[PDB]
């Protein structure tokens, strides 16, 4: 089919950008969890901001993320869904996950099982 | 504060070796500039464009601030900077500014021709433009080109020590300097003493009188040594140590540590500056509410 | 009969007549994250002013007694107050460990490379940093340390504590010098201290991820030589 070339020289600028993205995601998640465990929604427009800036960096470097991150974050307001509104299933569709802002992220789960994403398949992925 | 940024080094080519008599003479003229009074000295070194630049890292600079001038500093109480004036006449194959610039502190130029003067102001990242005051001006200095170069950065530099060399050179010196002051619109004028000996040194009030008799005003002369002199030092000092005037490895203390003033407290090995734990995030609030410092 | 006609050339013509004359609830907040962030940083300042008023009404200078006083007598006012004691470990440890991982700062310090480290700091984000105003055009801005909650274009947002003050502090960047310490894991032997200037970069962090910074005229930096 073609040529099989596997390079492990990772580039320094891509490592800098992904460390920046991962640091923003970690600080937003830790703000959200440290606020959520203790008391009510104090600075929930704050951490979301980081995620939004994170996604804007994903516009600049043109990089892609795993569907775990994009499944965690929202699409319109770009907030973390670690505490969502409601989860409904088999309500004449497949699945529905409601949020506080009203934007839902649903999944076709009632069609068939054993469907995996392209990054979750057996051999398509090499860690580190 | 006073800056004298054109003291020459007694060497022109890398094949030549400086004798100890010239080094002792430079020690005596630095003691001379410390005797009456000055604040900053940036010693200059000359290379040509058609020479063979060495492919080294720690051998590009025969300046040695650490071993000999570090011993002179403790009895002196001043500082030295190392700088290069680029003698460029034709666009030849020689281009190694990424090493010669980052090795030294201030990058200057000495153009002789027409196109070189244009490509120096246009593309070459330097700090100062020095002209050959000993010889003739190349063709003409235009107003809008030099004005846009000053608005871009780089200022013009007048060497009042070159008139103290010979008798015939004074006429060409004044004929160059009046044209420089006229075409520069009195914005980018930095003055320096090109003396190879302590026997040609002057005081501030005599250099001010020289600048008066050349055609530039007096308040603008002292402003050129206070404002314009120490800013073009900081330009090259931030360009070569730090990023392109973006993020600096220099400690911002109250009145003792500065990128210009605290040279010895910065490790000049690569970049770094070893600073003790003066910032504690635990129990330090507003500055006026502290009690331990 | 003079050429300088004041009333004629401006007030009475048809071209300069336009010139002044010579005789003369939860969903609506988080629709935009920026506007909700603005409402939050306004609400924190208003709650800090109300906290100062209730602190003068309390007449107790201790802040640990003041927080319990607000918890006892003002429940709804206490809900929007910041917690700096919580803010320090949740930010400083992550920031220091991220810089120790990113800039390759390890136990071996003799293999360091400064230019690539400054390039990484030009590529790294400052969201969550402890930063100190060391020099400024204003004499009152200096001496302020604080941790970033958000990066703006030309201003800077930190938080600092006083005796009883817990106000969100906005500081201009045009004409200020900032510094931050990078500690090393050894105790009291060696540590690093870097500096930035907020007047030099005047863009968003989104643009800062892509922009390659170039030289400037740098004429307005005389204050850094002055003070
Ligand atoms: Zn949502």
């Amino acid at each position: 089919n073609g040529t099989l070339l596997v390079p492990p020289p990772r580039t320094i600028a891509n490592q800098d950008h992904f460390h920046r993205l991962n640091y923003l995601y970690q600080i937003s998640a830790y703000q959200t969890r440290a606020r959520q465990k203790a008391r009510t929604d104090a600075h929930t427009p704050l951490a979301r901001n980081y995620i939004k800036s994170m996604d804007l960096i994903s516009k600049k470097t043109k990089t892609s993320l795993l569907p775990t991150i994009k499944r965690t974050i929202c699409k319109k307001c770009h907030r973390l869904l670690w505490t969502p509104k409601k989860l409904e299933i088999t309500s004449d569709g497949a699945l529905s996950v409601m949020c506080g802002c009203g934007t839902v992220k649903r999944f076709n789960i009632g069609a068939d099982p054993n469907y995996r994403t392209y990054s979750e398949r057996e051999g398509n992925l090499l860690n580190s | 504060m006073l800056v004298d940024l054109n003291v020459p080094w007694p060497q022109n080519s890398y094949a030549d070796k400086v004798t100890s008599q010239a080094v002792n003479n430079l020690i005596k003229t630095l003691s001379t500039l410390h005797m009456l009074g000055y604040t900053h000295i940036a010693i200059n070194f000359t290379v040509n464009h058609s020479e063979k630049f060495p492919n080294d890292v720690k051998l590009l600079n025969p300046i040695d601030i650490k071993r000999r001038f570090g011993e002179l500093m403790d009895r002196t109480g001043l500082k030295l900077y190392s700088r290069i004036t680029l003698i460029i006449d034709d666009p030849s194959k020689g281009q190694s500014l990424s090493k010669i610039s980052q090795a030294f502190d201030i990058v200057a130029a000495l153009p002789i021709s027409e196109k070189g003067l244009t490509l120096s102001t246009t593309n070459l990242d330097i700090d100062l433009l020095t002209f050959q005051y000993g010889s003739r001006l190349p063709t003409f200095l235009k107003h809008k080109s030099i004005c846009s170069c000053v608005n871009r950065g780089v200022k013009l530099e007048i060497v009042y020590g070159y008139a103290l060399r010979d008798v015939q050179a004074r006429r060409q010196f004044v004929s160059n300097v009046r044209s420089v002051i006229r075409s520069s619109r009195s914005r980018g004028i930095v003055i320096g003493s090109g003396a190879m000996s302590p026997l040609e040194c002057r005081n501030i009030l005599g250099v001010t009188s020289l600048i008066k008799n050349l055609g530039l005003p007096s308040d603008r002369c002292s402003k050129a040594m206070g404002d314009l002199a120490s800013l073009v030092l900081l330009n090259g000092r931030l360009r070569n140590k730090s990023h392109k005037q973006t993020i600096v490895t220099g400690g911002g203390s109250g009145n003792g540590d500065d990128v210009v003033n605290d040279v010895q407290g910065i490790d000049d090995v690569q970049t770094i500056k070893v600073v003790k734990r003066s910032m504690d995030a635990e129990q330090l609030g507003h500055a006026s509410k502290r009690h331990k410092p | 009969m003079d050429r300088t006609q004041t009333f004629i050339k401006d007030c009475l013509f048809t071209k300069c007549l336009e010139d002044p004359e010579k005789p003369f609830d939860y969903q609506r907040i988080n629709k935009n994250s920026k506007i909700a962030l603005r409402e939050y940083i306004n609400n924190c300042k208003k709650n800090t002013k109300k906290c100062l008023k209730l602190a003068y009404e309390n007449k107790i200078t201790d802040k640990e007694d003041l927080l319990h006083y607000i918890e006892e007598k003002h429940p709804t006012i206490y809900e929007s107050l910041p917690q700096y004691v919580d803010f320090v470990p949740m930010y400083k440890e992550l920031w220091i460990n991220y810089i120790k991982e990113l800039l390759n700062i390890t136990k071996n310090l003799k293999t360091f490379n400064g230019s690539l480290a400054l390039l990484k700091l030009s590529m790294a984000d400052y969201n969550g940093a402890l930063l100190r105003v060391t020099k400024s055009k204003n004499k009152t801005l200096i001496g302020l340390q604080g941790i970033v909650i958000w990066d703006s274009q030309k201003f800077f947002i930190m938080i600092v504590k006083g005796n009883i003050i817990d106000e969100i502090k906005c500081i201009p960047k045009k004409g200020t010098v900032f510094q931050f310490e990078i500690p090393i894991s050894d105790d009291d032997d060696s540590a690093l201290r870097y500096s930035i200037l907020g007047d030099r970069f005047k863009y968003r962090s989104v643009d800062r991820a892509g922009r390659k910074f170039k030289s400037r005229r740098c004429d307005d930096m005389l204050y850094y030589i002055q003070n």
